[PDB]
RNA sequence: AGCAGUACAUGCUAAGACUUCACCAGUCAAAGCGAACUAUCCAAUAACUUGACCAACGGAACAAGUUACCCUAGG
RNA sequence: CCGAGCCUGGUGAUAGCUGGUUGUCCAAGAUAGAAUCUUAGUUCAACUUUAAAUUUGCCCACAGAACCCUCUAAAUCCCCUU
């Protein structure tokens, strides 16, 4: 039964240890030796010269990117306390729950919502989100949640991810871009929940999903948690609470908001 | 609150409520409550899983009495010892895309009945024989002699 | 190749390669048919056809590309709609 | 890391389930990973060595060995091959048997 | 300054379908059972079987008017020979399996 | 400067743009052909248009 | 041998193979759909595409004589 | 020693081809091919090292591999058993 014990046990009776006695474990080093272009096949057109050129990486720095987080991963991070279900999930809450690791600098744009674990998700949660599958807001839904798709731009994103180096640069909130032209389209269809979706349609695409995965959309008005389900942000508010332009004094635990006409002008704009 | 001009209020006025975007409307559905659905989780060979769909077709409310009848000839090889309409889909890892595809199934059932005209179209070619078959089968039905 | 460059001291991309080839995150290297687009008139069609397929490079091809391409274009990527992205992961692969 | 909050069932949906309380009595101990989870990994070399990791191992490592032997004789037909290390309290096997050692090690209250 | 073409599965060897049997530049080995000819004269596998090479009686067909002029010349009672490759199909088309107990 | 054979472009009638080079006699018309036209899934009339090359 | 005849589904797609061999390139092909049913880069182009006797033919984008005044190199 | 001075710096300049390259022990360890302004060199091949995974490897019974005229013998390919 005793095995760290027994070590320790064995401890006693040999030497102090001390620097004299100490060593590496075996394997650990290699013993050193002691003596004691590149692409180029001598004359003819090298392999990688001789192939055609194509586009495989054309514009591959201006790609969009999204982290994918699945259903099973979404579950077991609330299953563990990680990710609380009862207040709206968001990028800032994911990476702060260590369930997804956000790249601003390597064209990630956000997380997208991946369906696998569909069948087992069971948790009732709102979550925003910049892309979702259709099989992905189907499981959210059936379970009486709520899933929105959200464009944050790279400054944005970079600021959502990690909101406490931002606030120790000093800037105030900056308001978060509207999507490109090419987005613009998918955030503002109610099919896919875009944040710049009509509400009125909703009702409809979310009737429509529930007929044709073959389950009985729930009244969400009649929850306890209405409330925090139908808690959202404004296009332009990066934070739940804080609005574009104020300023986050964090050593004296205080907030900072401009009362200048042309100021408040600028970031209600 | 923060709004902004783009705020929801603002880019849709006339939608405006705090049910606006999450009322269940009341409102050719298909009773989901009517129906018995079963699913077979992989095991291991294949990764799709398997979702079932059966009800009785004979007794179903829902779905017209002349429906019934041409649903009963057209796919009578589905239709089990108990006269329950079986359908099965295993195309899909996923029970949600297996149930929708059985779903679907019923739908386009529905639908193919109600569609009178059946459109002609070129036979399969294991049909073609066939039909040269049963016509030579009856080349050799005689007549009784005496009657 | 470049193993440190002058300013940073550090290695080098053969921009040759990225230009021609595409790398699954396998270790797979996918490349095009030499003279797909040259000649059509005087080729046949079954000729024309296997020229125009993506195909995969051999062993010792894929470890040399590796060398000549820094750890950045061997990173997991995770593009909207790639066309590729199935092929980035291996299946069924007993080796 | 936060403490995993209590469930009416256990295992949770994505399949999680706290140690046993109290501690299974064994000559041996296997601990809970920082994120709670058993800290069963699969390890890779070569390209083709698939082999299983069990870590955080305490007591009598031993004890472990002849009971992950047995456990996994039956399956392979054969003893699996293994390797004991005392210093950092961990045993490799040959193969890929996460799951099922998870599982195993699981019903002992691990 | 050579090209290496000649039997590729010899007598007894295993084929799965499209495996190519030989590569001639003529006619050296006709194609028997199961095994399909290329533009080029190779002999390919059209079923998973076993390689068997023999001597079958040569007949041309009619509208080969090479061949046909041969044969019409030969002394009545002489039979052409030729070395055919065949394949030997290994397994059943398919089998019928329980499916359903309505 | 002259050759037995001329490649040249076919153009298909049906307007889709589908095109195909084929070798013609030199000293010939005009050529016109049904080449099937992939875009519109049947053979189409094609009606010769420029010179691509002479063999 | 650096071609010709003569067709215009020398359409599309796809198992499995061959190959001068190393690479590049090259070659054959069931089933299926539809028919019939007997070198690299470069330069021109809307596109589809085309072009170097690059013959030193794995092709530097583009350059000769002469030195018995010779200079340097090893064998 | 000026067929173009000398000095310093660029400069540890480049190429080419020689020469040299410093304790011990154990294990494995000698191939003879293709392209190239390339044959005094190189890179893919041949052989070769270490580690790893897995299952056959070598030797080889019968049967089998073209006519066209084969010098046609000595042999080859394939190949269970052993
Ligand atoms: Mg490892
Ligand atoms: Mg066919
Ligand atoms: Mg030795
Ligand atoms: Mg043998």
């Amino acid at each position: 039964q005793g095995g760290g014990a027994r070590a320790l046990d064995l401890l006693r009776g040999l030497p102090r240890v001390s620097l004299a006695n100490l060593k590496p474990n075996p394997g650990s080093k290699k013993p050193e030796r002691r003596p004691r272009r590149l692409g180029f096949e001598g004359g003819q057109t090298p392999f990688y010269i001789r192939i055609p050129k194509y586009g495989f990486n054309e514009g591959h720095s201006f790609r969009r990117q999204y982290k994918p987080l699945s259903l099973n991963r979404l579950q077991y991070l609330i299953d563990l306390g990680r990710v609380d279900p009862s207040q709206p999930i968001d990028l800032t809450q994911l990476v702060n729950g260590r369930g997804v690791t956000i790249q601003p600098l390597k064209r990630d744009y956000g997380v997208q919502l991946v369906e696998e674990g569909a069948d087992t998700f069971t948790a009732k949660v709102n979550i925003e989100v910049q892309l979702a599958s259709e099989l992905a807001i189907a499981a959210i839904e059936k379970n009486g949640g709520v899933v929105t798709t959200a464009f944050y731009d790279p400054r944005s994103l970079d600021i959502v991810c990690k909101p406490v180096p931002f606030f120790l640069r000093g800037q105030p909130i900056p308001k978060r871009m509207l999507p490109p032209e090419e987005l613009v389209p998918y955030y503002t269809d109610a099919k896919n929940r875009g944040y710049l979706a009509d509400p009125a349609k909703f009702p409809e695409a979310r009737l429509e999903l529930a007929r044709k995965y073959g389950y009985i959309l729930p009244d969400i008005t009649k929850d306890e948690l209405f409330k925090m389900l139908c808690t959202r942000k404004d296009p332009r508010q990066i934070f739940f609470g804080l609005a574009p332009g104020w300023v986050v004094n964090m050593a004296d635990k205080k907030i900072l908001k401009p009362t200048d006409e042309n100021l408040l002008k600028y970031y209600t704009s | 609150e923060f709004k902004s001009i783009y705020s929801l209020d603002k880019l849709y006025p006339e939608s405006q409520g705090s049910d606006t975007a999450w009322r269940v409307p009341n409102g050719s559905d298909i009773p989901l409550d009517r129906l018995t659905i079963s699913y077979c989780r992989s095991s291991g060979n294949k990764v799709n899983s398997k979702a079932e769909v059966r009800f009785h077709l004979a007794t179903a409310e829902w779905i017209a009495e002349p429906v019934r009848q041409k649903i009963a000839i057209t796919h009578k090889n589905k239709i089990n010892r108990l006269g329950e309409l079986i359908l099965t889909s295993e195309s899909s890892r996923y029970q949600f895309r297996n149930l929708a595809d059985c779903l679907q199934k019923i739908r386009d059932m529905i639908t193919e009945a109600s569609q009178t005209p059946k459109e002609p179209t070129k036979e399969d070619v294991k049909l073609h024989r066939i039909r040269i078959e049963n016509m030579n089968r009856e080349r050799l039905r005689q007549k009784r002699i005496h009657s | 190749l470049t193993y440190f460059s002058a300013r940073k001291g550090k290695r080098k991309t053969v921009k040759a390669v990225i230009d021609r080839f595409l790398r699954l995150h396998c270790g797979l290297w996918v490349r095009r048919k030499a003279g797909y687009k040259k000649k059509l008139w005087k080729k046949t069609p079954a000729r024309k056809k296997r020229l125009r397929e993506f195909v995969f490079c051999n062993k010792t091809q894929s470890k040399l590309l590796d060398k000549m391409t820094t750890s950045f274009w061997k990173r997991r990527n995770w593009y909207v709609d790639d066309p590729y992205q199935k092929y980035h992961d291996r299946t069924n692969l007993k080796v | 890391i936060p403490d995993p909050p209590k469930h009416e069932h256990y295992p949770t949906p994505s399949g999680w389930q706290p140690p046993r309380d109290p501690p299974p009595n064994l000559p041996y101990f296997v601990r809970r990973s920082r994120m709670h989870n058993i800290p069963v990994y699969k390890d890779i070399t070569h390209g083709n060595r698939q082999m299983t990791v069990i870590r955080k191992v305490e007591g009598d490592i031993w004890a472990l060995q002849k009971d992950v032997e047995d456990f996994l004789s039956p399956l392979l037909g054969k003893t699996p091959v293994t390797q004991v290390n005392e210093v950092t309290g961990t045993l490799r096997i040959k193969g890929y048997f996460d799951q099922e050692l998870k599982a195993w090690l699981l019903e002992k209250g691990f | 300054s050579g090209r290496r073409q000649g039997i590729k599965k010899m007598e007894g060897h295993y084929v799965h379908a499209g495996n190519i049997i030989a590569t001639q530049r003529h006619f050296r080995w006709h194609p028997g059972a199961h095994v399909g000819v290329g533009k080029n004269k190779c002999l390919y596998a059209l079923e998973e079987g076993i390689v068997r090479y023999t001597k079958e009686v040569y007949v041309p067909h009619p509208r080969n008017t090479e061949a046909v002029d041969l044969i019409t010349r030969l002394p009545k009672g002489a039979v052409l020979y030729k070395t055919f490759v065949h394949v030997v199909p290994a397994k059943p088309e398919g089998t019928f399996k329980l499916v359903a107990m309505l | 400067s002259k050759s037995k054979n001329i490649l040249v472009r076919m153009v298909s009638e049906a307007g889709t743009g589908f095109c195909f080079n084929t070798k013609r006699n030199r000293l010939r018309e005009k050529l016109t052909l049904l080449h099937y036209d992939p875009v519109v899934k049947q053979r189409v009339l094609f009606v010769e248009k420029k010179k691509i090359r002479s063999l």
